[PDB]
RNA sequence: AUUAAAAAGGUAUUGUUGCCCACCAAUUUUUAUAAUAAAAAUAACGUGCAGUAAUUAAUAUAUUUAUAAAAAUAUAUUUUUUUUUUUU
RNA sequence: UAUACAAUUAUCAUAUUAAAUUGUUAAGUGUUGAUUUAACCAAUAAAAAUAUAAAUAAUUUUUAUUUGUUUUUAAACACCAUUAGGUA
């Protein structure tokens, strides 16, 4: 009933719990302070598709095949027959790479032994640690720039996506270790590195890792004061990654810069040179705009149709301009800022404003 | 005394603490770094 | 390695369930524990100690 | 902790004493302690924090009208509903509910 | 109420009080022997008492069964006992 | 030190000295260091579900 | 034992840095004579890691 | 506290780790 | 080792089953042999009364 | 071996044995597993009393020796269905043997840095030795060594 | 015809007939007034005997208890005095 | 009244690169009774054993997360009160 009480008998060392007593089981936090009570049904697939199985996509076959035929040749002579001669040792450049049996035993090679040892080397076979294992290298390999590609922001970004659902289900299973909760924090912030680095270097895949693994929560801007201040745009700076766009791809760099000797922005050498750079608009600035484009053809017809609602609101304004606080312009009256310039008539003389500054300054 | 101030163990090289002194308010007044806004000395 | 399939399961199972029938014509075998267990006859029950 | 480990600085002794604090220095300052602690417990202190509220000043609620120890003294001005909420929590504090955990009791709670 | 063995009320001769567990031949101690000496023909079993308790006494088991099973005490006493005599 | 200004200690001046230090001035990172106790713990029980408008 | 203080203190400091350096000097609640099979589904059975409560 | 010192109480000993804790 | 010899019953709760057994695995050492190595304050001093009495 | 057990069980008439062994077996081919060797053992004496479901404590019983190859995740299900049969006493579980003690402990492994096929591809019994054991198996061992490297390519190369 | 030597602590300072600890009156003074406000000065009266390994060792946290120092229990610990099996 | 900390080692309260978390075992009856304790009183007494590897180093978690208080006695010891119970 209402809120909470803490109740505390000041000789005790801390307060006795709260009367409607908060819930059983503490919620789990992401590291920004956002509350998940479950894995998002995104993760879930994520999760149960690695625990039932991975597999090795046909697109590293078919690159084989086309990189060097001539082995794939050789491969294609002997299906079936055991071989003596790892001729597929192209197709698994890392031990890492062979993830579809266990010990980084690639399939082909098993080709001339028991058929139980064939089912003994399964993937039904591996511990769930080896499983994860599977599931990172499986996309390590999809977004990586070379084989032995490790630290690029891509590779990074996934497997610490992956690293760090496992570790949520984890913690969504047995409640208090609170290693893990340190260690899941932790493996957050560097994701959230990896991926501000990624959106700099490449943002298509930046965009289609956050849409495979639901990982959006973590880019999230932790709070309102630090984002203000400009610090959130601040990281891709400390990254080095703020010039890193290379523009002529993407907008025509001619309308973005301004004129030095003329003084005029870009936004006036874009009109000049016939140019339009415009954000897309929501509906707020769209119906502003489109408010504001018309005055002149309302003021038109209104003076045109109806002349004496006018000449009223006409007396109103030019003998308001002889009535009121101040009718010249001086340094005084055209003060911006009248209650900050003038601070020490606010209590006393001036007691139209109560604060001295409504602004930035 | 652990609710004390610490003292150093010798005392500090008079030239080094000359040395530090360098781009002091001092020398900065003289460099005539800071303004003059108002009407100071009459 | 021999494997058990899931044919030949109970064969196997009686194969090693009989390795002591408390007698034979040839030395017996140890435990993993080295000891000489007690040789039960058919059916289980304990004939030779 | 909300409440406060020491009364006063417990560790005094000379720098690089090998302990945090000496016998003596350590027994003068549990005598502070002592006695601050007991005068707590006769009077019957009791605080609260609300939710919703400024969380540093706490109202005291060993002070309120129902809850005062003195006969004399005026008490202390609290919301009524509030107050009268806080005189149920005190009140159904008390007691061991089975299925509830076990929580410290003294004739000082009540 | 329930003692363990080594418990200074453990076995009690009363009214009430009942020994638990199989007490003869195949019995409660059946795992539980810490040592076992076939008596040598000829021999007084004071020999092999007295060899016995020398060996437990020297190596300090009687002194840690003794010990432990008398009083309670907590973990930082046991470990400034135990390191102190380790030290010493 | 003048005596008249803060506490009437001489280490209350160095108490308020940290707080216009060059090397401790307040960043992203090191944030609320006049009151930082007032405001912990403040969300705990407030449950935000996270912003996610990408699938 | 207090005359080789440094030495525990070497591991004390080792049981923090496992757990994040945090908790020094603290060692795992004790539990019970058979707190593991007394206790039903859903409360811990065996003692924690401090940090880890 | 009690603002004075109730014992007179002067040990001689002078431990070099107490005074100069710079280097010890 | 112990721990699971014992749950499965192969290894008494206390008491060593083999103590007579193994006693020729262990260096048995005789009072008659002096071992330069010893922390024995016993021994050497037999040896030395041994010798001193020759 | 990725998993085994040691097995106590009740000294029953050899049909009940039978059954019970071949409802474990079921048990663990219905979970998808495989079972490397189902040792038999005698009715041994052990040095604790087991009592059994009838909670009769009993001197003698029967010790089988299970070893398995599963997936982690549905070897729960064969633990819990092991554990909670009534002709089991007791179930010890080595999951060790993959990764046992004695190996990658400051660069022990020659030629190679933590190779796990060669502890998978053994047998129990050979990565924990019984008490029997003597030196003459160190004989036995390399015609058995020497021997397999001399027929292992022509034999597989065959096919 | 039935022997002794060698290791040890002081809040005192010609040193235990040494010092000290709280409550219990007066007063003095500052204030952020909780049974009977808090804190500091203080030289009465009356209880005791808490502390100086100090008559069940002390110290810190925790919880309880209460004429008053304090006491009981749960943990850590020596600013407490030490007693010492390299497979028997 | 003004009139110059340290920066090579400083013990009470502003933590931070961390691998944990999860395991269903044991123990119980023969019979006529002075056990425990320095000493009292209540009054069946036996007991709860297994895990290493692996997790990469730093750069924007400080409103987030975290430092021995814990359901179930129809289970005991232990502790508190004293035969009535509390707690465990
Ligand atoms: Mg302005
Ligand atoms: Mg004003
Ligand atoms: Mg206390
Ligand atoms: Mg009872
Ligand atoms: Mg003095
Ligand atoms: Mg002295
Ligand atoms: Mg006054
Ligand atoms: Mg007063
Ligand atoms: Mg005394
Ligand atoms: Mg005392
Ligand atoms: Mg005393
Ligand atoms: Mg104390
Ligand atoms: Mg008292
Ligand atoms: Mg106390
Ligand atoms: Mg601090
Ligand atoms: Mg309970």
């Amino acid at each position: 009933e209402h809120p909470a009480i803490w109740l505390w008998y000041p000789w005790r060392m801390n307060p006795e719990p709260p009367t409607p007593h908060m819930p059983q089981r503490r919620a789990l936090k992401n590291v920004h302070g956002a509350v998940f009570n479950d894995l998002t049904p995104v993760q879930k697939k994520r999760q149960e598709q690695m625990l039932y199985g991975v597999n090795i996509p046909e697109t590293r076959q078919m690159k084989f095949e086309e990189q060097h035929p001539l082995l794939a040749g050789a491969l294609r002579k002997l299906e079936g027959q055991p071989k003596g001669f790892p001729f597929w040792y192209r197709k698994y450049p890392t031990r890492r790479h062979a993830y579809e049996y266990r010990f980084s035993i690639p399939v082909e090679m098993l080709d001339g032994y028991n058929d139980d040892v064939k089912k003994a080397l399964s993937k039904g076979m591996m511990s769930i640690q080896e499983k994860q294992f599977a599931q990172e290298a499986m996309y390590m390999e999809r977004y990586a720039e070379h084989d032995f590609d490790t630290t690029s922001p891509a590779v990074l970004a996934v497997k610490r996506a992956l690293k760090c659902r496992v570790l949520r289900n984890h913690l969504l299973t047995n409640p208090h270790n609170n290693i893990i909760k340190t260690v899941l924090a932790n493996t957050e912030r560097k994701l959230n590195h990896a991926l501000r680095r990624l959106r700099k270097v490449d943002f298509k895949k930046y965009w289609e890792i956050i849409r495979d693994h639901d990982v959006q929560d973590i880019l999230q801007p932790p709070n309102l004061v630090t984002y203000r201040q400009g610090s959130y745009w601040k990281y891709d700076w400390n990254a080095g990654l703020a010039i890193s766009t290379n523009l002529a791809d993407v907008m025509d760099p001619r309308g973005l810069n301004g004129c030095v000797e003329t003084g005029r922005s870009r936004s006036e050498v874009a009109r000049d040179l016939g140019l339009s750079y415009t954000r897309p608009l929501h509906e707020n600035e769209k119906k502003q705009l489109s408010h504001q484009a018309v005055y002149y053809e309302r003021l038109a017809k209104f003076k045109m149709e109806q002349p004496e609602a006018a000449r009223a609101m006409e007396r109103e304004r030019f003998v308001r301009k002889f009535s009121g606080m101040f009718v010249k312009m001086d340094i005084r009256s055209g003060a911006p800022d009248f209650p900050s310039t003038y601070r020490r008539l606010l209590g006393t003389k001036v007691v139209r404003w109560a604060s001295k500054r409504h602004g930035p300054n | 005394h652990r609710s004390g101030k610490a003292r150093a163990f010798v005392f500090r090289d008079p030239s080094l603490r000359m040395m530090r002194a360098g781009s002091g308010y001092q020398q900065l007044r003289r460099m005539g770094m800071p303004m003059q806004v108002g009407m100071g000395w009459r | 390695i021999n494997y058990v399939p899931h044919a030949q399961l109970r064969e196997h199972i009686d194969k090693e369930l009989d390795k002591y029938v408390a007698g034979k014509n040839e030395p017996y075998p140890l435990n993993f524990v080295g000891q000489m267990p007690f040789l039960e006859d058919g059916d289980g029950n304990i004939v030779e100690v | 902790r909300w409440a406060a480990k020491f009364y006063g600085q417990v560790t005094f002794g000379p720098r690089n004493y090998p302990y945090p604090s000496s016998r003596w220095l350590a027994r003068r300052f549990q005598m502070k302690k002592h006695r601050i602690i007991k005068r707590f417990r006769f009077r019957r202190y009791k605080l609260a924090a609300v939710a919703n509220l400024p969380f540093a000043k706490m109202i005291r609620v060993g002070m309120l009208p129902e809850l005062k120890s003195s006969k004399t003294k005026r008490g202390d001005v609290v919301d009524p509903t509030l107050s009268g909420q806080l005189v149920s929590a005190v009140k159904n504090t008390g007691e061991k509910r089975k299925g509830q955990r076990t929580r410290p009791k003294s004739k000082y709670q009540v | 109420g329930g003692y363990m063995m080594y418990h200074r009320k453990a076995m009690g001769t009363m009214k009430y009080s009942k020994w638990k567990g199989a007490h003869g031949g195949i019995s409660h101690f059946y795992g539980r022997t810490p040592m076992v000496e076939e008596v040598r023909p000829n021999e007084p079993i004071t020999l092999v008492d007295r060899r016995i308790m020398h060996y437990v006494h020297h190596s300090r088991l009687r002194h840690f069964q003794l010990f432990r099973s008398y009083q309670e005490k907590s973990n930082s006493t046991e470990c400034k006992l135990r390191e102190g005599e380790m030290l010493r | 030190i003048a005596h008249w200004y803060c506490g009437h200690k001489f280490r209350h001046r160095f108490m308020r000295d940290k707080r216009f230090h060059p090397s401790l001035q307040a960043s992203h990172d090191a944030r609320n260091r006049f009151s930082k106790r007032r405001h912990f713990k403040t969300n705990r029980w407030n449950y935000q579900q996270a912003y996610r408008d990408m699938p | 034992p207090h005359d080789w203080r440094h030495f525990y203190a070497q591991e004390k400091l080792v049981r923090e840095r496992q757990q994040n350096g945090h908790a020094y000097g603290r060692r795992p609640k004790q539990f019970s004579f058979g707190a593991r099979y007394v206790k039903t589904d859903g409360y811990g059975k065996r003692p924690r890691l401090p940090y880890n409560k | 506290l009690k603002t004075l010192d109730v014992r007179e109480y002067r040990p001689l000993a002078m431990p070099i780790e107490f005074r100069f804790y710079q280097r010890y | 080792a112990k721990a699971q010899a014992i749950r499965i019953g192969l290894y008494p709760r206390f008491g060593n089953p083999f103590w007579f057994r193994s006693q020729k695995f262990r260096p048995k050492a005789y009072q008659e042999n002096y071992d330069p190595t010893t922390y024995s304050t016993k021994r050497t001093v037999e040896h030395f009364a041994y010798n001193w009495v020759q | 071996v990725f998993y085994s057990f040691v097995l106590v069980m009740k000294p029953r008439q050899r049909r009940f044995t039978s059954q019970a062994l071949r409802e474990i077996g079921v048990a663990v081919y219905s979970n998808g597993g495989l079972i490397r060797s189902i040792t038999n053992e005698g009715i041994m004496r052990p040095y604790s009393r087991f009592r059994d479901a009838d909670n009769t404590p009993l001197t003698y019983a029967r010790y089988i020796i299970l070893q398995l190859d599963m997936g982690e995740e549905e070897m729960g299900k064969v633990d819990k269905i092991i554990r909670e049969h009534q002709d089991v006493l007791m179930a010890l579980k080595l999951n060790n043997l993959e990764r046992p003690v004695g190996i990658r402990s400051g660069n022990k492994e020659l030629q190679a840095a933590y190779f796990p096929l060669d502890t998978f591809t053994r047998l129990e019994e050979e990565i924990n030795w019984s008490p029997q054991t003597s030196a003459d198996i160190y004989t036995q061992l390399e015609m058995n060594w020497k021997e397999f490297s001399r027929t292992r390519w022509s034999s597989f190369l065959r096919n």
